[PDB]
């Protein structure tokens, strides 16, 4: 149905026929959304914790980055070298390309299963 | 007087000593052999 | 008990077994 | 030099493995509360404190093993294997539940450990700390579920078992006794996963389309150094991109991935609130003029009408089985039933 | 700035600022406190807890 | 008058949508 | 001239041993009939 | 002898929508709980 | 009516709902997968009772 | 950069570790093995054999009821299998 | 419907009370 | 300029204007104290502590006056039901006025304190700069804070010179304000003891007192100044804000089990209380002994105290309410007038059945009755085709002793089931719905609506902590990190230990 | 007392839409200067 209630309804009805909770598409679809929000934060955090000083601090850190200018705005070897740390070093992307593509397939890829 | 829990809770408190106490003895000894260079 | 020294067997086994192979080199590390 | 900064050089060397101050309370905890998790899904048993299988050893899978809670008989207590309950008889204990409380408990100081962990290596490495501030959304998480929840309800047999169809259980449960999926913190937690996922794959897409080619081969992704200085793809293309589509676009970097670390945070602290509301089962669970005007009016129907029926129906039909200490007995005759089925 | 009578009364109490101990000071004595507290606040939560139960302490309304 | 409420909320949104469209700070290169 | 005995040696094998022990408890189960 | 902490405030116009947004839509969201 | 069998759920704010309650209700049972459009009613008063718009949109 | 131990590569391929683990591994593996063959691993987790849920004739099962007596009524169902 | 009579000035507060700070920040914003 | 959310940042280096913002909050929080407190007086019944107490009417501040010796109003009532008493001053009135007044006297300190905020005090005199010497200050403070607690310990609540404190039996049938003696044994540390609540303010406030002094005379080591960067005003917000969250939890907790500080005449039941059906085994104690006595049924159940059988009631059970489900219990199940009775259940073979009773976790629940045995012998059927446990079936009556129904039997099915699907909620009360319009629908109790603002207030400030411990440890990292920090120091292999750039190779 | 419900929320905002107008000219005069 094309509402709130509806769609709870229907997700209820849908557990009894199909037991949609023991189906690994399902399980899939989960990894898929609670992976893509904590790989979501993750490099939220993780660039958020390695932007270069710009601003004095009566000021919005945003600030800091201009719409179109060359430069990154954060230092991913140093959030290579904390994230690194965290776990260990090869669990750590140093590729921004490799990254960003595991950021888009990962979720993608899950709710394709969910579907 | 000491009930069983009592002596229970001195136990676990006693246990609880020993092993703190062992991991910061062997750490303590580890730091102190294999020490980091300055020059 | 006897089903506690059976497990334990293979464990010891495998334990001197490594022990013994790599003595020299354990022994090398110094300080 | 004193004894304490030889430990603290120690402690602090660059190795494969970082251990840190935090790595004496993160990595006794963290492996105890793994290791305990696995040894009570292979071999232990639920039947004493649940009425059931719950472990490989019993011919369950890895889909319905689970570390159960304790029985409700035992109320808050901390189980501990010294304690008046087990009196450190360890067998008596893992099937009086003591693996539950002894997984939850240094679960907890593991996650605090693992927080201190961010903090120590972020000021040792010179970064700001947003990652270990990010992290307070699953502890929030964790403590509101497994904790706070269950200290509010009877015992901790109403906490979440450790298990995947154990979890599912719960999920359940919460349907057809909370009515949680009405409930607007869950709601804000949803819409923060959800926008969470939905922010993680439209960036990673967005860049990944609009590379500039810093490169002739056709994998794009040896076309990067991680130590060069510029942007390698186009915030102007891809701003330029996702105005003319969706009609808005970000155009500051900082913003974009604070944005990213602030939506799925906020969401799970949001579901945290909920979840403490329920502990007291402080629910949304009806909306009262519904049910005025249902009450007088058997024609009026609704989405919502329809779903606490569904409710009625969970509750009912599986009580019995799920709290089994309360011997509820009942008859067919008053289970709650449509026509026909 | 501007100095009043009851300014110059307490200007003592706030005068030493950054003024510290040598070294470690009184840090070995704390620790043995914060033990101390320790022990004591886990005793205080078992017994609410029914873990450590104790002569004559019914933890009860019944009381 | 809860009716009301609803739509008018709803109907603002709306209303926010086109200025923060049309009427938004223009990206600049700067 | 590396080491043979690291922390990170320990940390490897303090998964790995038990993980094996297990292992071989899972598969003997796969033999029990009721 | 005016205060030399004294600093002003800025809120950009794009903040302005994103602040609107917020509480227009959890008004919307929170409505039909405080009307129950 | 939704289930088609002439038992009608209300979805709409001006017939009690509020946002959380309220749907734009699925085309009834009774019609199937058959296509609904419009001009298939006898009238608007038909179509809005077995769940038209719900296919339209 | 390095943090100074020996790289994985390396030792996985080299002939001394697989000399050591072609025997501690089927070793660890054997002694799981027995752990579940020879049924200790039931009576260190209290864990039922398939016969010893309920008594013969009994469909209830045995739910500690007592916080403080719990210890005591698991050892009184258990001797009623016998 | 038999609703909650307070629930009008509530939701009517919740939107004015905050939004009306958010407009006088940013219109003090631009006139400087 | 500044971003919204740091607006308040401005008072950071201006210890008077910080003062005048702290004066503003005061006059504020004790504004709306006095405020509460008329508004609840305006509204609240005194004419029936028995089966209507201020816990059904949603009084939030009355309980807390009322805890600490406060008991009458200066119109002649007091809570504890006795008319025509003069509480003098200190009445509910007093109190409130009490603190108006003195919202109002913050009010006039807090402009003075920000008009003046250039005070020689607040400047160092070695350098001239805004300075604050914390590590005294917390001494002074600390030594206050003992003086207070030892002083309320041993004149408040000794009875010494003070009223004392709330105190009741264990079912909550006769509380009163009382002098409390300190429990030094170890029973002081059972939280239903109220003589542990003197000894610990006693032995606690001298502790303080002491701990003050060695504050105020023995500076920090230089090792935990540096740590915990004591010259920074935001370490204390980070510590203080950490112990404001652990008593938030411990209140939370405190309120929800109970305590000797969290009396049922005051905040009503807990939900434990029926959990282990603690009133209804008192209540059948109670009968048991008079049918000893050889008294009847109808005498036996006559003399159970009406304010007995009401808290062994589902609807007076603090985790039976919603979170949308505004107002006082009253505007729920009603305002409580009369015990209709005891309700006894017999099937035809005159066997005696009892009623399920409702457990707390399930908003609706069937009608079963069981016998002694815990054997279903009636039941109301919702298929009717094949139901065998029917009333109808059975042949069940019902039967009052005690209250208004005492004596009366009822035989006809329609009569007797409604009346087990009250049984299902305990004892059954008649109820005045009209006066507040109530929905019928039940309510949580302050006890619970207290329980549930301080757990979520304590979690939030759990993250409070985090940010502004954070902000003081990582203050020189704040708008970003070092734009000329080098490989070496985050690269792996250069440095033996991380960070230590004196480490090398 | 019987009244008009609605009266509360006509006071509100009687009070509150005028005032908030005169508040956001006054500030955004005051940062002119
Ligand atoms: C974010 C930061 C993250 C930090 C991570 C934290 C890691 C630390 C882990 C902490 C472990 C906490 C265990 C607390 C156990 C507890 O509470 O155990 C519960 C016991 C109370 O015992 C319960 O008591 C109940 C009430 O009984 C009373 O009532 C009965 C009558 O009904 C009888 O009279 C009975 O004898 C009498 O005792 C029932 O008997 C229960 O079965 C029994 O379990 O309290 C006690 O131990 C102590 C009660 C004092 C409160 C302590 C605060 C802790 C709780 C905070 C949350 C409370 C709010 C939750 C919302 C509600
Ligand atoms: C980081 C380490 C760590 C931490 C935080 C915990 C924490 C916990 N464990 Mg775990 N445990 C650990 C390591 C750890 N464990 C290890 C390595 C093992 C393997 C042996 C275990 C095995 C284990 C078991 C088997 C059990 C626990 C249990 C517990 C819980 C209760 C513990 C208790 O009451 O302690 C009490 C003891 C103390 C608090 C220590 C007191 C310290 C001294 C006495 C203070 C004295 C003061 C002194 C004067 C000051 C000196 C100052 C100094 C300068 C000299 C708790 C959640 C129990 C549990 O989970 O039950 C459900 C349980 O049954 N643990
Ligand atoms: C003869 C002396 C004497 C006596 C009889 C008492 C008596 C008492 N003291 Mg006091 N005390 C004394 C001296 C004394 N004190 C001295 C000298 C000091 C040092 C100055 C203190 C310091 C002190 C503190 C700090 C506390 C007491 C408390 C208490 C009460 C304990 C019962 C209770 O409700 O605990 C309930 C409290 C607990 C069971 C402990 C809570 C511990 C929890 C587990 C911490 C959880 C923290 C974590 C972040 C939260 C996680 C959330 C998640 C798990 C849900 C009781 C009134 C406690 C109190 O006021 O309780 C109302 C309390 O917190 N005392
Ligand atoms: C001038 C003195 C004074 C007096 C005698 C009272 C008296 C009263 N007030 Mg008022 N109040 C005052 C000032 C005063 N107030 C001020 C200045 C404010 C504004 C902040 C308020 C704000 C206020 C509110 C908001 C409320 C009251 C209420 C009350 C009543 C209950 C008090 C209560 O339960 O406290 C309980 C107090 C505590 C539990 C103190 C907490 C102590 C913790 C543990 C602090 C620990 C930190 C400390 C530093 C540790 C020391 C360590 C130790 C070793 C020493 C009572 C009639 C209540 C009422 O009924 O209002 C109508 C109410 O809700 N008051
Ligand atoms: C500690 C705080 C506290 C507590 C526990 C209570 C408890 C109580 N009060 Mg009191 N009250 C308080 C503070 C408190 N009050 C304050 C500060 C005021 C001044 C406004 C009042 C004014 C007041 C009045 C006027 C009345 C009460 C009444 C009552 C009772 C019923 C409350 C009710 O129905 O709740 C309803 C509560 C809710 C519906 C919860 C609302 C929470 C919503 C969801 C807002 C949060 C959403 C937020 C925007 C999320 C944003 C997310 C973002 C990060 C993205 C109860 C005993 C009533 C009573 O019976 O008095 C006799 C009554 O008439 N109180
Ligand atoms: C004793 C408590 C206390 C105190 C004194 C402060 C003080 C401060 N905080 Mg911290 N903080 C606290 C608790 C506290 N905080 C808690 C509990 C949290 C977690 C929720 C935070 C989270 C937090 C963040 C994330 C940030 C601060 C920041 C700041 C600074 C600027 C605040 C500002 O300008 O707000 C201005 C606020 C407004 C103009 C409006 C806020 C309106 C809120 C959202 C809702 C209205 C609340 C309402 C009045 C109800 C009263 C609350 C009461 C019931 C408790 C200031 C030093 C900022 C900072 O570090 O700057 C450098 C910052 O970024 N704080
Ligand atoms: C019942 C208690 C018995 C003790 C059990 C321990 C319990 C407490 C937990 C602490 C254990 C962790 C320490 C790791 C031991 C280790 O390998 O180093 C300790 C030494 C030195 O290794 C050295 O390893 C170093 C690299 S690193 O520090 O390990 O990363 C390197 O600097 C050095 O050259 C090299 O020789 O190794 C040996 O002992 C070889 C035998
Ligand atoms: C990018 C995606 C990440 C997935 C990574 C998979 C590695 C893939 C990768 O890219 O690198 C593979 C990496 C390469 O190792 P070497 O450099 O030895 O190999 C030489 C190779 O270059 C030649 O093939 O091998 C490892 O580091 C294995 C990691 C096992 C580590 C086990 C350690 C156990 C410690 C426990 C965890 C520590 C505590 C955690 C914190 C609490
Ligand atoms: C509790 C306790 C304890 C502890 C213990 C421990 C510590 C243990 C450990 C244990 C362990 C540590 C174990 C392990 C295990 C593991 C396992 C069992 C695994 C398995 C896995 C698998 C099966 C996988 C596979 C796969 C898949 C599935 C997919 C993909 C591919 C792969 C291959 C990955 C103690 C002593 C203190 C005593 C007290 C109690
Ligand atoms: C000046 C003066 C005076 C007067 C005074 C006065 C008149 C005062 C008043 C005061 C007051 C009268 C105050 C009050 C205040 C209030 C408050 C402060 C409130 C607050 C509230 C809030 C904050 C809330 C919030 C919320 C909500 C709304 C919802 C739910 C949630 C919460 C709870 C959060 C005198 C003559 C004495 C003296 C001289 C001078
Ligand atoms: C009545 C009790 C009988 C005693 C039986 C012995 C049980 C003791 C086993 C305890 C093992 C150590 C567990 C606690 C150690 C860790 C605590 C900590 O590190 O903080
Ligand atoms: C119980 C004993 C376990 C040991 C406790 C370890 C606690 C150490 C926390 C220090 C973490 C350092 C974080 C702050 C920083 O250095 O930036
Ligand atoms: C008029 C009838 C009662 C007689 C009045 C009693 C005197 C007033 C006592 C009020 C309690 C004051 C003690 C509170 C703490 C005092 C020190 C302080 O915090 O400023
Ligand atoms: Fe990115």
């Amino acid at each position: 149905p094309l509402g709130i209630s509806g769609t709870f309804n229907f997700m209820i009805v849908f557990q009894a026929e199909h037991n949609i909770l023991m189906h690994p598409f399902h399980q899939l679809g989960v990894a898929g959304v609670f992976g893509g929000a904590l790989f979501c934060a993750m490099h939220g955090s993780l660039v958020t914790s390695s932007l270069i000083r710009e601003t004095t601090e009566t000021e919005s850190a945003n600030y800091g980055y201009k719409f179109g200018q060359e430069e990154e705005t954060y230092n991913i070897v140093a959030a290579h070298g904390y994230f690194g740390r965290l776990i260990f070093q090869y669990a750590s992307f140093n590729n921004s390309r490799s990254l960003h593509f595991f950021l888009a397939a990962w979720p993608v890829v899950g709710v394709w299963f969910t579907a | 007087t000491i009930t069983p829990s009592l002596k229970g809770f001195f136990i676990g408190l006693l246990s609880g000593a020993v092993v703190l106490g062992l991991t910061f003895a062997v750490l303590i000894a580890i730091s102190q052999i294999d020490k980091v260079q300055r020059s | 008990d006897w089903r506690v020294l059976v497990v334990l067997l293979p464990v010891l086994l495998a334990a001197g077994w490594a022990v013994r192979n790599i003595l020299p080199y354990a022994v090398k590390q110094v300080q | 030099r004193g004894w304490f900064d030889i430990l603290d050089d120690w402690l602090k060397r660059d190795r494969f493995v970082f251990v840190g101050w935090s790595g004496i309370l993160l990595f006794p905890c963290a492996y105890l509360a793994l290791g305990g998790w696995l040894t009570g899904t292979t071999f232990v048993t639920s039947w004493y404190t649940h009425g059931l299988a719950s472990s490989y050893l019993e011919g369950c899978n890895f889909l319905t093993v689970a570390v159960s809670t304790p029985a409700n008989s035992m109320g808050h207590s901390l189980l501990l294997l010294w304690g008046p309950e087990a009196q450190g008889d360890f067998t008596r204990w893992c099937q009086l539940g003591g693996l539950w409380t002894f997984i939850a408990l240094h679960g907890a100081f593991g996650l605090i450990g693992f927080m201190l962990r961010q903090f120590e290596i972020a000021r040792l490495v010179g970064v700001r700390p947003y990652n270990a501030i990010a992290f307070s959304a699953p502890i929030a998480v964790f403590v509101s579920v497994f904790l706070i929840y269950p200290l509010g309800q009877s015992s901790w047999f109403f906490a979440p078992s450790f298990g995947v169809a154990a979890i599912f259980r719960f999920l359940l449960f919460f349907q057809g006794f909370h009515n949680w999926t009405l409930n607007p913190f869950h709601m804000m937690g949803v819409a923060g996963v959800l926008g969470g996922a939905l922010l993680c794959a439209i960036h990673g897409a967005t860049v990944e389309n609009t590379l500039f080619q810093d490169g002739e081969g056709a994998s794009t992704f040896r076309a990067f150094n991680p130590t060069q200085a510029e942007e390698t793809y186009s915030m102007v293309t891809a701003n330029r991109f996702w105005s003319q589509i969706f009609g808005i676009a970000f155009s500051n970097k900082r913003w974009l991935h604070f944005f990213m670390l602030f939506v799925p945070v906020t969401g799970l602290w949001m579901s945290a609130i909920g979840v403490v509301g329920l502990a007291l089962n402080l629910r949304s669970y009806d909306f009262i003029s519904q049910e005025i005007r249902a009450a007088e009016d058997p024609e009026f129907e609704t989405f919502y009408t329809k779903n606490l029926l569904l409710n009625e129906g969970i509750r009912a039909w599986m009580a019995p089985q799920d709290q089994p200490h309360e011997n509820f007995v009942f008859p067919e005759e008053v289970l709650p039933r449509g026509n026909a089925l | 700035a501007r100095r009043t009578w009851l300014g110059d009364i307490l200007r003592p109490l706030n005068s030493e600022y950054g003024k510290v101990a040598p070294g470690w000071g009184t840090t070995p004595l704390m620790a043995v406190f914060m033990g101390l507290f320790l022990v004591f606040l886990l005793i205080i939560l078992e017994i609410y807890n029914s873990t450590l139960i104790l002569d004559g302490v019914n933890v009860s309304w019944k009381a | 008058m809860e009716t009301i409420t609803y739509v008018f909320i709803f109907a603002c949104i709306i209303a926010l949508f086109f200025f923060a469209i049309f009427f938004r700070e223009p990206p600049r290169i700067t | 001239s590396y080491p043979i005995f690291t922390v990170r040696w320990v940390a490897v094998h303090t998964l790995a041993v038990p993980t094996i022990f297990f292992l071989g408890a899972i598969a003997a189960m796969q033999f029990i009939q009721r | 002898e005016p205060n030399p902490n004294r600093q002003p405030v800025e809120l950009n116009r794009t903040s302005l929508y994103l602040g609107l947004l917020l509480i227009l839509v959890l008004a919307l969201l929170f409505s039909s709980y405080f009307f129950n | 009516d939704i289930d088609g069998i002439r038992e009608p759920v209300s979805g709409s704010l001006l017939y009690g709902n509020n946002i959380i309650t309220g749907a734009v209700v699925p085309s009834s049972n009774a019609i199937g997968l058959h296509f609904y459009p419009i001009w298939e009613a006898a009238s608007l008063d038909e179509w809005l009772y077995n769940g038209g718009p719900y296919q339209l949109i | 950069g390095t943090t100074g131990e020996r790289p994985f590569s390396d030792i996985i391929t080299s002939v001394r570790y697989w000399v050591i683990h072609s025997i501690t591994i089927p070793a660890l593996f054997i002694a799981g093995w027995l752990f579940v063959s020879t049924g200790l691993a039931y009576d260190v987790f209290g864990t039922p054999r398939p016969d010893s849920y309920y008594a013969q004739e009994q469909r209830s099962i045995p739910l500690v009821t007592d916080r403080f007596e719990a210890k005591q009524q698991v050892e009184t169902f258990l001797e009623q299998l016998k | 419907m038999e609703v909650n009579q307070l629930g009008l000035i509530a939701t009517a507060l919740f939107v004015l009370v905050p939004s009306v700070f958010l407009i006088i920040l940013y219109v003090q914003t631009e006139s400087q | 300029g500044l971003p919204w959310y740091r607006v308040h940042t401005v008072l950071i280096n201006d210890p008077g204007r910080l003062i005048a913002a702290h004066l503003m909050h005061t006059a504020l929080v004790a504004g709306w104290a006095g405020s509460m407190a008329l508004y609840e007086l305006a509204t609240f019944d005194p004419s029936d502590p028995v089966l209507n107490p201020m816990w059904r009417q949603g009084m939030f501040v009355l309980p807390f006056m009322a805890r600490l010796g406060v008991t009458g109003s200066w119109s002649g009532w007091s809570i504890t039901g006795e008319t025509g008493i003069d509480p003098g001053f200190w009445s509910f009135e007093g109190v409130a006025l009490a603190h108006i007044v003195l919202s109002g006297l913050l009010f006039l300190a807090a402009c003075w304190h920000w008009v003046y905020w250039d005070l020689e005090l607040f400047r160092d005199p070695r350098t001239g700069e805004p300075a604050l010497d914390l590590p005294k200050m917390f001494g002074i403070h600390l030594f206050l804070a003992g003086l207070l607690c030892f002083g309320f310990g041993a004149f408040h609540l000794t009875g010494l010179f003070g009223p004392g404190m709330w105190v009741s039996d264990p079912y909550g049938l006769t509380g009163s304000v009382q002098p409390v003696a300190p429990e030094w044994g170890p029973d002081g540390f059972n939280p239903y003891n109220p003589g542990g609540v003197v000894a610990h303010h006693i032995a606690a406030g001298i502790v303080g007192i002491i701990a003050g002094l060695f504050h105020i005379l023995v500076r920090p080591p230089q090792r935990l100044y540096k740590a915990l960067r004591m010259g920074n005003i935001e370490t204390v917000l980070s510590s203080s804000i950490a112990a404001v969250f652990f008593a938030a939890f411990v209140v939370a907790g405190t309120m929800w089990y109970g305590s000797a500080t969290t009396p049922i005449e005051l905040f009503g039941p807990t939900r434990y209380q029926w959990d282990s059906s603690y009133f209804q085994q008192e209540i059948n104690r109670r009968v048991q002994a008079s049918l000893a006595s050889g008294a009847t049924l109808e005498e036996a159940w006559s003399a159970i105290p009406e304010k007995l059988a009401f808290y062994d009631y589902i609807g007076n059970n603090p985790a039976k309410g919603g979170l949308f489900r505004t107002g006082p219990m009253n505007k729920g199940d009603g305002i409580a007038q009369a015990w209709k009775g005891h309700a006894v259940f017999r099937n035809k073979e005159g066997e005696e059945l009892f009623v399920r009773r409702m457990p707390a976790f399930f908003e609706s629940f069937p009608v079963i009755l069981t016998d002694k045995n815990g054997v279903v012998k009636a039941d109301i059927p919702f298929r009717r085709a094949e139901s065998k446990y029917s009333f109808e079936q059975q042949g069940v009556t019902v039967s009052f002793y005690g209250g208004e129904l005492n004596g009366q039997t009822f035989t006809d099915p329609p009569t007797v089931k409604s009346y087990a699907r009250k049984a299902i909620f305990g004892e059954i009360f008649e109820f005045d719905t009209e006066t507040l319009n109530s929905d019928g629908i039940f309510r949580t109790s302050p006890r619970g609506w207290f329980t549930f603002a301080h757990a979520v207030f304590a979690l939030l400030f759990f993250f409070g902590h985090i940010w502004h411990g954070a902000r003081t440890l990582f203050r020189d990292v704040f708008s970003g990190i070092d734009p000329e920090l080098s490989p070496e120091q985050v690269e792996w292999g250069f440095y033996q230990k991380v960070g230590d750039v004196t480490t090398r190779r």
